[PDB]
C-alpha cells in the first residue's frame, strides 16, 4: 500500500463513445 | 538577452559563471552584492537588478543567487524560463542544491552550461538528452533532439510497461478573518510516471465537462477546469481541434496536464479559532476544527498550524484529539494529527502566560493554515475515462494512477 | 605551484595533463588569474580527449581577450577541428570560434563558417547559425562581406525545425541590430 | 634501486625520441609530414597554426611538430623549441629568392643556446623540378659546413615522389640512437 491513494488500473478510452 | 548567467553564493562569492555574449564585463558581479544589500535594507530589492545600463537579474536559489547579467532589453520571460530550466537540470543531475555540489561537479557543469545555451539563446533543454550527451562519470549528439520527437527517446526497451499516474489535488482556501472565504481555487495535477518499452503515444481520456458536452454526454459529473495546461509532449493541435490529448509520454515521471479552476464547494475542514488573550496576563486558544469532508475519507498527517504569541511562554494545551506541539523556531502551535477521519470534530483549549514587559513593536497577524493531506479522495469528481497507449510493435500496458488530495493555500485569516 | 603546473602541462602524460587542466580550471573558477599560463596551454591543445578539448577551449575563450597576441596560435587547431567527424566536436568548435573576441581571429574563420553553413546535422546547423550571428554582432561589415544573409534566409525554409528556429532568432537579432 | 623493468621494456623497444618540423611556408612541411605519417601527398592549406603528429618507426615513436614559415609564424618556432628532441629543416631549392631568407632564418634559429643539443636535420625539399639544387650546392649556399658542434646531414627528398625519406629517417636514428 501507499499513502495518498492506491494506484488503480486505467482503461484505454471511453468504450461507450464508440 | 542576458549577457552572462552565473551562479553565486550566500557570501557574495560566485560559485560558477558562464559568459554567453561577452557584452558585459565579469567584474559587474561584485557590485551586485552591495546593491542587493542596499535594496534589502531599503525595501527596493527585486529579482531583476540593474547596475547602470546593465541589468543583473538574480533568483534566490536553495543556497546561491542565480544572477544573470544582461545588457539590452532582452526577453525577461525568456531569461526566467532559461534560469528555471537550468535549475531543473541541476536538480536532476545533482540531488543537492548547495555549495557542496557546485564545487564537486564543475568539470561536467561547465560542459552542461556550454551545451545548454550559446550567444544568449538556449539550445538544450531536455534533462534526459543532456544526460545522454553530457555525463559526470563523449559520443555524437542523440538524434532525438535533431528529430521532432524530443519528448520521447526512441529505442527504449523495458521488461514491463508500467505507468504510475498521480492525481494530485491542491485545495487552496483563502478564508478571511470575518469568516468568508475569498480565494477558493482547486488546482489539478495529472502527473504520470510512464516506464515502458519504446515511445508510446498517450491518448488521454477523462470525464471533462467540455468533452462530455461536445460528445453529448454533458449530464454526468464532468470536471470543468478553468485552466488546463498541456505538457511538452502533449499535442496542442488535437486539443484545440477536438480536445484530443494525443502526445508521446516521456521516459519517467512528468506532468502531462494540470487542471486549475475555482471551487464553489464547502471547505473540507472547518476550523474555528478563539483568541482569549489577556492584556499581558494570559492567552486563550479556543481552536475548534470540523471536518467538512466525507466521513469515508481520512486526512493523513493533518497539521493545522495555529500561530502562537511571539513572546508567549509557559503554554498549556487542553485538546481532545491530535498532538499539539509548540515549536520555538516556528513560534506557533501546530495541531498535528496522524489520521483525521471525515466529519471529525477536534476542540483545543490553549492557555499560556505573557511577559510583564509590553512589546516594543507589533508582530502582525499571520494567517492560520493546515497541512491536511487525505488521499484516495476525488473532490472534483473528475473521472479518467481511458489512456490510449498505442505502440507500433504492439504490447499490453498496465498503467496505474492514484488520486491524492492535499491542502494547498488553505490559509484562514487571523482574528 | 605555477612552475610545477607548467612542468606538468609540458609533460607527455595524459593523466598529468588532465590533472593540470582540472587544477587550472579550479584556480580559474576559484578566482586565480591563470591567463599567464595560456601560452603554455597553447601547445597542449590538439588532444584526442573530448573533455580536454572543452577545457582548453574554455580557457582560450577566457584567455582570448586577456592575451589577444598569444591567441594567434589557435587558428590552425580550430581549422583542423572544423572538419571533425563527431558532430559534438564540430558544434564545440563553432561555439568557441564565435566566443573568441579577437578582431583578427574571426577573419581567418570565415572559410570554416562558410563550410559549416551547410552542415547537415541540425545541431551543426544551429551551431553554424549561432557562430554567424556572433560574427555579425562582432563585425557586421564582416558578416555582410561573408554574405551569410542569403544562407540565413534559406535556413528557415529547411528541415531541422529547431535549427530553423535558431536561424530565425539569429536573423531577427541581425535585423534587430 | 633496480632497473629490471627498464631493461625488460628496452628489450622489445622502449626508446621513442622526438622531432621538430621547421622550414619556410609552401616548402613541403605539411606534405612531408603527411607522407612520413600516412604515406600520401595530401594537399594542405597555409600553416596558420601548427601541426602535431607522431611517427612510429623502428620501434621509436618520433613525434613531429610542424612549424610554418610565415612571417607571423617564423618567430613562433621559439615556443616549439621547448620540449623538443629533434629538428627537421625544410628548404626550397626551387626558390632562389627565398633561399637567402631561409638561410637567415636557419642561422638565427641555430644561434640559440637552448637549441644546441638538437642535431642538424636539413631536407632538400622540392626535389622534383630542374630548378632544385643538389645535396651539396644547397648545403654550400646555406653554409651547413660552418655549423660548429652541429651534426647535420644533407638529404634531398621530392614531395611528389617521397624518395629519400627512409634514408633521412635512418640517418636521424643513427645520429640520435647510439646503440646496436
Ligand atoms: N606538388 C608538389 N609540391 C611540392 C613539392 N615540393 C614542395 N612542394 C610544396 O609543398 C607545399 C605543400 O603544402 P603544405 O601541405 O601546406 O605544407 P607546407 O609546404 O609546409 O606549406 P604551409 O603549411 O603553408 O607552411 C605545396 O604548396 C608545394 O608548394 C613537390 O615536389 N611537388
Ligand atoms: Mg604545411
Amino acid at each position: 500500500d501507499r499513502k495518498g491513494g492506491s494506484y488503480s488500473q486505467a482503461a484505454g478510452s471511453d468504450s461507450a463513445q464508440s | 538577452s542576458a549577457s552572462a548567467v552565473y551562479v553565486l553564493d550566500l557570501k557574495g562569492k560566485v560559485l560558477i559563471c558562464r559568459n554567453y555574449r561577452g557584452d558585459v564585463d565579469m567584474s559587474e558581479v561584485e557590485h551586485f552584492m552591495p546593491i542587493l544589500m542596499e535594496k534589502e535594507e531599503e525595501g527596493m530589492l527585486s529579482p531583476i537588478l540593474a547596475h547602470g545600463g546593465v541589468r543583473f537579474m538574480w533568483i534566490k536559489h536553495n543556497n546561491l543567487y542565480l544572477v544573470a547579467t544582461s545588457k539590452k532589453n532582452a526577453c525577461v520571460s525568456l531569461v526566467f524560463s532559461f534560469l528555471y530550466k537550468v535549475v531543473q537540470v541541476f536538480s536532476e543531475y545533482f540531488k543537492e542544491l548547495e555549495e557542496e555540489s557546485i564545487r564537486d561537479n564543475f568539470v561536467i557543469i561547465y560542459e552542461l552550461l556550454d551545451e545548454l545555451m550559446d550567444f544568449g539563446y538556449p539550445q538544450t533543454t531536455d534533462s534526459k538528452i543532456l544526460q545522454e550527451y553530457i555525463t559526470q562519470e563523449a559520443p555524437r549528439p542523440p538524434a532525438t533532439v535533431t528529430n521532432a520527437v524530443s519528448w520521447r527517446s526512441e529505442g527504449i526497451k523495458y521488461r514491463k510497461n508500467e505507468v504510475f499516474l498521480d492525481v494530485i489535488e491542491a485545495v487552496n482556501l483563502l478564508v478571511s478573518a470575518n469568516g468568508n472565504v475569498l480565494r477558493s481555487e482547486i488546482v489539478g495535477s495529472i502527473k504520470m510516471r510512464v516506464f515502458l518499452s519504446g515511445m508510446p503515444e498517450l491518448r488521454l481520456g477523462l470525464n471533462d465537462k467540455v468533452l462530455f458536452d461536445n460528445t453529448g454526454r454533458g449530464k454526468s459529473k464532468s470536471v470543468e477546469l478553468e485552466d488546463v495546461k498541456f505538457h511538452q509532449c502533449v499535442r496542442l493541435s488535437r486539443f484545440e481541434n477536438d480536445r484530443t490529448i494525443s502526445f508521446i509520454p516521456p521516459d519517467g515521471e512528468f506532468e502531462l496536464m494540470s487542471y486549475r479552476l475555482n471551487t464553489h464547494v464547502k471547505p473540507l475542514i472547518w476550523i474555528e479559532s478563539v483568541i482569549e488573550k489577556h492584556s499581558h496576563s494570559r492567552i486563550e486558544y479556543m481552536v475548534k476544527a470540523k471536518s467538512q469532508f466525507k466521513r469515508r475519507s481520512t486526512a493523513n498527517n493533518v497539521e493545522i498550524h495555529i500561530p502562537v504569541p511571539n513572546d508567549a511562554d509557559s503554554p498549556k494545551f487542553k485538546t481532545t484529539v491530535g498532538s499539539v506541539k509548540w515549536v520555538p523556531e516556528n513560534s506557533e502551535i501546530v495541531w498535528s494529527v496522524k489520521s483525521f477521519p471525515g466529519g471529525k470534530e477536534y476542540l483545543m483549549r490553549a492557555h499560556f502566560g505573557l511577559p510583564s514587559v509590553e512589546a516594543e513593536d507589533k508582530e502582525g497577524k499571520p494567517p492560520i493554515s493546515v497541512k491536511f493531506e487525505i488521499p484516495y479522495f476525488t473532490t472534483s469528481g473528475i473521472q479518467v475515462r481511458y489512456l490510449k497507449i498505442i505502440e507500433k510493435s504492439g504490447y499490453q500496458a498496465l498503467p496505474w494512477v492514484r488520486y491524492i488530495t492535499q491542502n494547498g493555500d488553505y490559509q484562514l485569516r487571523t482574528q | 605551484e605555477i612552475f610545477e603546473l607548467k612542468a606538468e602541462l609540458n609533460s607527455d602524460k595524459k593523466e598529468k595533463k588532465k590533472e593540470a587542466v582540472k587544477k587550472v580550471i579550479a584556480s580559474m573558477t576559484v578566482g586565480k588569474d591563470v591567463s599567464a599560463l595560456f601560452p603554455d596551454v597553447v601547445n597542449c591543445m590538439q588532444t584526442d580527449n573530448l573533455e580536454l578539448k572543452k577545457l582548453v577551449y574554455l580557457y582560450l575563450m577566457n584567455y582570448a581577450k586577456s592575451q589577444p597576441d598569444m591567441a594567434i596560435m589557435a587558428v590552425n587547431t580550430f581549422v583542423k577541428d572544423c572538419e571533425d567527424p563527431n558532430p559534438l566536436i564540430r558544434a564545440l568548435a563553432v561555439r568557441t570560434m564565435g566566443c573568441i573576441r579577437v578582431d583578427k581571429i574571426t577573419e581567418y574563420l570565415c572559410e570554416p563558417l562558410r563550410k559549416c553553413l551547410k552542415d547537415e546535422d541540425p545541431y551543426v546547423r544551429k551551431t553554424a547559425a549561432v557562430c554567424v550571428a556572433k560574427l555579425h554582432d562582432i563585425n557586421a561589415q564582416l558578416v555582410e562581406d561573408q554574405g551569410f544573409l542569403d544562407t540565413l534566409k534559406d535556413l528557415i525554409s529547411d528541415s531541422n525545425p529547431m535549427v530553423v528556429a535558431n536561424a530565425v532568432a539569429a536573423l531577427s537579432e541581425i535585423a534587430e541590430s | 634501486g633496480n632497473i629490471f623493468a627498464n631493461l625488460f621494456k628496452g628489450l622489445f623497444g622502449k626508446k621513442e625520441m622526438r622531432i621538430l618540423m621547421v622550414g619556410l611556408d609552401a616548402a613541403g612541411k605539411t606534405t612531408i609530414l603527411y607522407k612520413l605519417k600516412l604515406g600520401e601527398i595530401v594537399t594542405t592549406i597555409p600553416t596558420i597554426g601548427f601541426n602535431v603528429e607522431t611517427v612510429e618507426y623502428k620501434n621509436i615513436s618520433f613525434t613531429v611538430w610542424d612549424v610554418g614559415g610565415q612571417d607571423k609564424i617564423r618567430p613562433l618556432w621559439r615556443h616549439y623549441f621547448q620540449n623538443t628532441q629533434g629538428l627537421i629543416f625544410v628548404v626550397d631549392s626551387n626558390d632562389r629568392e627565398r633561399v637567402n631568407e631561409a638561410r637567415e632564418e636557419l642561422m638565427r634559429m641555430l644561434a640559440e643556446d637552448e637549441l644546441r643539443d638538437a642535431v642538424l636535420l636539413v631536407f632538400a625539399n622540392k626535389q622534383d623540378l630542374p630548378n632544385a639544387m643538389n645535396a651539396a650546392e644547397i648545403t654550400d649556399k646555406l653554409g651547413l659546413h660552418s655549423l660548429r658542434h652541429r651534426n647535420w646531414y644533407i638529404q634531398a627528398t621530392c614531395a611528389t615522389s617521397g624518395d629519400g625519406l627512409y634514408e633521412g629517417l635512418d640517418w636521424l636514428s643513427n645520429q640520435l640512437r647510439n646503440q646496436k
